[PDB]
């Protein structure tokens, strides 16, 4: 057909400001560039402040995943301050943060992604859209999609009620601080959390997980594209004891068919193609620097380019479920057989090709939502009503700390250095930074840039699969740039 | 249902997410019965230059009659390059450009969140993007369109929806010009609607007796004493959280921890350090 450059700015039904530019040749994407177009500079804003302020300031990186930033920050502060979080505060934190995993995945599938496959009502903001939007569902299945989108608006709001029960409010919780959680769970509020959880759980098991497989079965071609590098990172999340050694998601790297441990010293952030001063390139986060250079020639994004031992990796539900390889949900296994003819027991039984695909990332996110149900149920049984959840540590004069966790969209770490009782440096390496970054100093593309290669564009006037692929990764450019 | 365009500058999407939490009317009812949300990057069906051109087509037809919501601050440094919001016909559109394009032609501009209202975290010490509040940017550029500030980081959904409804009800009682004048009349000196921001947190706080008696909690989890020594900024904060509470009434900041003064024009620097007085 020939060669066509397509620019999409803004990419919509993501969080934040993203431009995607692709080259299409003979009906397939042959090159891609992603541009994070908005910068705030939290890493410089935080300098000089009382370190305890960080766990409030950093949440404003992103109003979709603020609990993830709160968590990474308080973990970094806990280490820097030498604070021993009480066992019950560890569990309370997990209840605050876990509820937002449910909120974020449900928001992402229904309110961001589902319109890629479902025609909404004939009114804004569901119209106008591409004339040939490739919406394949039957009248009845499309109506189920719309009904569930509407119901999901209530379910995601209930998830935020769950967050706020012990977190104070949401977005931007008040309840996580260095040293634990600010509000001891009472019997009465645990009843309130559990009652809401029951409603969310039922929606996840009865509606959300089935609809992802069912829609997927009408878009089976979308399991054959979007593989990219087929390399994944998990840094670990949701401490399950007080020794720091067992987590709901265990850390690991997967690349070139091999599993290996995660060593955070192997992270470097490159900036050749990013709007930051050239001299700051290739730094590990412990020596990270943030010096904007919005006029720098050749750069195309405010997202830095993180690499793990030179590798371009992806993060998120697929990464975590691939690395950890849990059993698939009973309903997922049943629907894989009923609707795809696939016999599968563990997540990796999907195979690398189908797991690392456009539709495989949606499946992974639904399966992870199911997986989180059991974790939250466990925490509700483990918590002790009335047992103290916080200690009140002093600000250290000089210290450092690192918090590692998994935000809904992938691996997150905050590093803080304290000098003269104030923040000397604060560096964030976030989930969509791993996914939506530009080329590194070696010219190697970021994960989503690489996953766009091979995406079909049979109609350049209706190039719907470009943003469909991007949305599968649940991008959050506020997080990516900070 | 009047057309609404929701433009995001240097925002975190928290002002959009808080709106999705509206209890009554629900967000479904807001979108299908109250407003016509013609452009919103986070939720709308179309994308890219097509979404921008759709907004421009509506703006042309409804010049003077659409409502413009701004989430996030407007960065002016580096010729606007710290916030690019789209591209149409190979021309990039900065937040500066967009506000100069649509701002003059809106019925009114609703600056949602402390960033848009007052600069907020992107304008705070250590920033370098020239993050500017909506009303200041418009005034600096000679744009006289009425601005209503709905601050908070994030605002409560009821403040956003309630301000929309107040303006729409006022317009249907007195017409566009008359109704906008009624709205101006219920704004405080910081441009905030007095129904939501006219009362002080501390003067209405259930722990006021403890403050007056000098009984202060020394740990966050002690819920008996006043939170002042732990950093509560309620004495300096004008919002109705004490009554409405948050997220379906399940909690609020003073009960759970401390107020950080998130609706105030000096947030965060004049409200920080958060955990001391
Ligand atoms: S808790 Fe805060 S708002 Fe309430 S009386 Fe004490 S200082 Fe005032
Ligand atoms: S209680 Fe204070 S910090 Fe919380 S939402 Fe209200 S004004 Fe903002
Ligand atoms: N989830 C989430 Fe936000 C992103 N990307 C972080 O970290
Ligand atoms: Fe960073
Ligand atoms: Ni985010
Ligand atoms: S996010
Ligand atoms: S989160």
């Amino acid at each position: 057909t020939g060669r066509t450059t397509i620019a999409i700015d803004p990419v919509t039904r993501i969080e934040g400001h993203l431009k995607a530019e692709v080259v299409v040749e003979n009906g397939k994407v042959v090159d891609a560039r992603l541009s994070g177009g908005m910068y705030r500079g939290f890493e410089t804003i935080l300098r000089g402040r009382d370190p305890r302020d960080a766990s409030q300031i950093v949440q404003r990186i992103c109003g979709v995943c603020p609990t993830a930033h709160s968590t990474a920050s308080v973990l970094a502060l806990d280490e820097a301050f030498g604070a021993k979080v009480p066992n019950n505060g560890r569990i309370t934190r997990n209840l605050i943060f876990g509820a937002n995993y449910l909120q974020s995945h449900i928001l992402h599938f229904y309110h961001l992604s589902a319109q890629d496959f479902v025609q909404g009502p004939d009114t804004a903001p569901f119209v106008p859209r591409f004339p040939k939007s490739d919406l394949r569902l039957s009248k009845e299945l499309n109506k189920a999609g719309v009904d569930q989108y509407i119901e999901a608006l209530e379910v995601r709001r209930i998830c935020h009620e769950m967050v706020a029960l012990f977190g104070g409010r949401m977005p931007h919780v008040q309840g996580q601080v260095v040293g634990g959680a600010t509000e001891i769970p009472t019997k009465e509020k645990l009843v309130e959390y559990a009652a809401r959880f029951k409603k969310v759980r039922d929606f996840v098991e009865q509606k959300y997980v089935p609809v992802v497989y069912t829609i997927g079965s009408k878009y089976k071609d979308m399991f054959k594209v979007g593989q990219g590098f087929k390399a994944a990172l998990c840094v670990g999340a949701f401490p399950l004891d007080n020794s720091g050694k067992k987590h709901l998601f265990m850390p690991g790297v997967y690349a070139k068919g091999k599993d290996m441990p995660f060593d955070p010293s192997k992270i470097k952030e490159y900036v050749k193609y990013s709007w930051f001063a050239e001299e700051t390139t290739g730094l590990n986060y412990k020596e990270g620097k943030t010096i904007p250079a919005p006029d720098k020639a050749g750069a195309y994004s405010f997202v830095k380019a993180p690499r793990y031992d030179g590798l371009s990796l992806e993060v998120g539900p697929l990464a975590r479920m691939w690395v950890n390889n849990p059993e698939l949900s009973p309903v997922g296994k049943k629907l894989l057989k009923d609707l795809f003819g696939i016999s599968a027991k563990k997540f990796r039984d999907l195979g690398e090709e189908a797991a690392f695909s456009l539709m495989g990332r949606h499946v992974a996110r639904a399966e992870e939502t199911y997986y989180m149900l059991g974790a939250i149920e466990g925490w509700l049984k483990e918590i002790k009503a009335g047992e103290d959840t916080v200690v009140m540590p002093a600000v250290p004069a000089s210290a450092e700390g690192t918090g590692f966790t998994e935000a809904p969209r992938g691996s997150l770490l905050h590093y803080v250095k304290v000098k003269d009782s104030k923040i000397d440096n604060y560096q964030i390496v976030s989930a969509s930074l791993w996914n939506c970054n530009p080329r590194d100093d070696m010219g190697q593309r970021g994960a989503v840039e690489e996953a766009l290669i091979g995406i079909p564009v049979d109609d350049i006037q209706n190039p719907v699969n470009v943003a469909r692929l991007i949305r599968a990764f649940d991008p959050x450019l506020a997080c990516a740039v900070h | 249902r009047p057309p609404v365009f929701w433009l995001q500058g240097q925002g975190c999407t928290g002002c959009s997410v808080t709106l999705l939490n509206s209890v009554h009317p629900s967000i479904a009812d807001v979108l299908l019965k109250v407003i016509s949300l013609e452009f919103h990057p986070t939720v709308m069906a179309w994308e890219g230059e097509h979404a921008i051109e759709h907004m421009r087509k509506v703006a042309e037809k409804f010049k003077g009659k659409f409502f413009l919501v701004i989430e996030g601050s407007v960065p002016v440094e580096a010729d606007g390059k710290y916030c690019i919001i789209g591209e149409a016909n190979h021309h990039e559109i900065s937040m500066v450009d967009a506000l100069k394009e649509f701002g003059p032609n809106a019925a009114a501009v609703l600056a949602v969140g402390t960033c848009a209202a007052y600069g907020g975290i992107p304008a705070a010490e250590g920033s370098e993007t020239g993050a500017t509040a909506v009303s200041k940017f418009l005034g600096d550029n000679g744009i006289k369109t009425p601005v209503v500030n709905i601050p908070g980081c994030p605002p409560h959904p009821d403040w956003i929806v309630g301000t929309v409804v107040l303006a729409l009800d006022a317009i249907k009682k007195n017409g566009l010009e008359g109704g906008l004048a009624e709205v101006v009349k219920v704004l405080d000196s910081d441009g905030r609607p007095t129904p939501f921001f006219g009362r002080n947190i501390h003067e209405n706080c259930p722990y006021l007796d403890k403050y007056d008696e000098g009984v202060m909690s020394a740990t966050f989890t002690d819920k008996v004493g006043c939170r002042y020594d732990l950093g509560c900024k309620g004495p300096m904060t004008m919002a109705d959280c004490f009554e409405r509470k948050w997220n379906g009434g399940v909690n609020w900041c003073v009960q759970n921890a401390v107020c950080i003064g998130c609706v105030e024009p000096d947030f965060p620097d004049g409200k920080s350090p958060f955990y001391q007085a």
